[PDB]
């Protein structure tokens, strides 16, 4: 049934799941016309289908020709996020496919179902908790490859860099999620949070800083600390 | 007019005749129901006194045997039987309606609610969804559950109504998954009416069979596959227009027969809801919506 807090720690366990998050997939910007209507413009947008355990990240990029002369785009973007998780799961030796996958909107669940009848072993889940994986598109050099792109296209990526190495996936997720939640609460404070001190860089091949362990944790703390302020500022507390 | 005899009334029970119903008391004269309309399937029920547990009953067409009704005492039911003598049985009838210990199918003229109610239902078909091929009458209780609900466990006492199902490789074609599951006419039209039922007769027939049965009998599996067949039509947004003026009629007599007592566990919220407002359809059943917005109101 649904993902909750109470049955967390079985992101972690051996069985293959992904996460999929549908937030990013059709993206607009509102604007006036000549006539003074208000009208809408298509930006590139993305699918985050994501490994919690292994983090690898399956960013399936939606080039915004995909919604040339279609209508009910909110409707549509479910349908073709569907298509799309269908074709990458299809496209994995059966060994790697997964045995579970976790939409973070409800409203996934019937698209991908339908989609996904070929595949009755694969459970598709909703999930009570409330992850930021909208957020996604604050991590500079994901936000870059999608509005970059000119054509459909699928970039691999690792969201965890190397913790792994050192760290388990239950605190590799929690760190994610933090992070996450930080640039969704605060993007301007976060990134500031994460650059402040330039001797600390991203390697190439990497998302965010190579932060020692000790610095990671001075890290963590800026970005609850973060979380707590702007919860203050909001409710006025 | 036909006559279905009765050997003996042993326990007292409420007996059904299609939409009528009346009491027999324990060991009255009651020795049968004559004047019944020869044209139609009819269904005779039965609710014992002493343990309204298990409605069951029997639809068979008086065409096609000589049927009468008999107690037994061991399996504790009225059961239908097939009187293959033919003189006597015209004696046995005879004698039980010159004493007069037969009711008489309460018919009123002017009424054609039986006819609505029964319009595409054929005993042949009725007895390919209910298979006991040793008779030419057909058992329905309570509890018999569906085949599809089997899936989800006695396979010779199952309703083998048509399986729907709007999550499944029949209703979706590879390639159109969102067009098909948004718009069904592709499952309405080819699969089930080209394909399984063959016509809209057919559909109908199987619609308001499984009706009588939610009805007469409390039958869940066939409330379930009364509203599926329903919702099946209303979802799709290419119907031929003389399936969509007969579905009206057909609901509208349904709706209007149903018990208003018993709407509360009949009638399916979500389903009529999308059908009659949200759906293809929403305007295409003027008769049925005005019904239920005068009976159902809570409902909806
Ligand atoms: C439908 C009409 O029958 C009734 O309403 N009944 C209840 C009262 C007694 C009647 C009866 O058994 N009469 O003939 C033997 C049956």
């Amino acid at each position: 049934g649904a993902m909750n807090s109470s049955n967390y720690a079985e992101l972690f366990n051996n069985d293959i799941k992904l996460f999929v998050d549908d937030t990013n997939v059709y993206r607009v910007t509102v604007h006036k016309t000549f006539e003074g209507n208000v009208a809408t413009k298509a930006i590139n947008g993305c699918i985050f289908t994501l490994n919690p355990k292994t983090g690898h990240l399956f960013l399936k990029i939606i080039h915004t020709s995909v919604w040339a002369g279609q209508k009910r785009l909110s409707q549509l973007a479910k349908w073709k996020t569907a298509e799309e998780v269908s074709a990458l799961v299809r496209s994995l030796p059966k060994e790697e496919q997964p045995k579970q996958i976790i939409v973070t909107r409800k409203a996934m669940l019937d698209p991908l179902e339908v989609h996904m009848l070929d595949f009755p072993n694969i459970a598709i889940r909703p999930t009570e908790l409330r992850l930021p994986f909208s957020a996604a598109m604050s991590i500079d050099k994901l936000s870059d490859v999608v509005m970059k792109a000119t054509e459909p296209q699928m970039v691999l990526f690792n969201i965890y860099d190397d913790w792994l190495d050192r760290i388990s996936s239950y605190t590799a997720f929690s760190r994610l999620t933090l992070l996450l939640r930080a640039l969704k609460t605060n993007e301007e404070s976060a990134k500031m949070i994460l650059l402040s001190d330039p001797t600390i860089t991203i390697k190439s091949y990497h998302l965010w800083p190579s932060f020692t362990d000790e610095q990671w944790i001075t890290i963590e703390s800026q970005m609850r600390d973060l979380i707590l302020t702007e919860y203050g500022r909001k409710y006025n507390v | 007019m036909n006559t279905v005899p009765f050997t003996s009334a042993p326990i007292e029970v409420t007996i059904g005749i299609d939409q009528y119903s009346f009491n027999v008391k324990e060991n009255q004269p009651f020795h049968g129901i004559k004047d019944i309309p020869i044209g139609h399937v009819h269904v005779i029920h039965f609710q014992h006194a002493d343990n309204s547990s298990m409605r069951y009953g029997y639809w068979f067409d008086c065409r096609m045997g000589n049927f009468y009704i008999q107690y037994d005492p061991k399996d504790g039911l009225y059961k239908m039987m097939e009187e293959r003598d033919g003189a006597k049985f015209e004696n046995i009838v005879h004698n039980f309606k010159e004493r007069q210990m037969m009711v008489s199918y309460p018919k009123i003229d002017e009424d054609d609610t039986w006819y609505n109610l029964t319009e595409f239902v054929q005993m042949d078909k009725i007895r390919k969804i209910v298979r006991k091929d040793e008779n030419q009458f057909s058992y329905v209780d309570s509890s018999m559950t569906t085949v599809q609900e089997n899936e989800l466990s006695d396979p010779a006492h199952s309703l083998n109504y048509t399986v729907i199902n709007f999550k499944s490789r029949e209703a979706i074609r590879p390639g159109h998954e969102m067009e098909d599951f948004l718009d069904k006419s592709y499952y309405l039209n080819t699969v089930m009416l080209q394909g399984i039922f063959k016509n809209s007769s057919n559909y109908f027939g199987e619609l308001q069979f499984a009706f009588l049965n939610a009805m007469f009998f409390g039958n869940y599996g066939s409330s379930l596959q009364w509203h599926a067949m329903i919702e099946l039509i209303c979802s799709s947004a290419t119907v031929p227009k003389h399936m969509l003026d007969k579905l009206d009629e057909i609901l509208y007599y349904q709706i209007k027969t149903l018990p208003e007592q018993y709407s509360d566990i009949l009638l399916n919220e979500r389903v009529w809801n999308i059908c009659l407002y949200s759906s293809f359809q929403k305007n295409s059943l003027h008769n049925t919506e005005k019904i239920m917005e005068n009976k159902y109101p809570e409902l909806l």
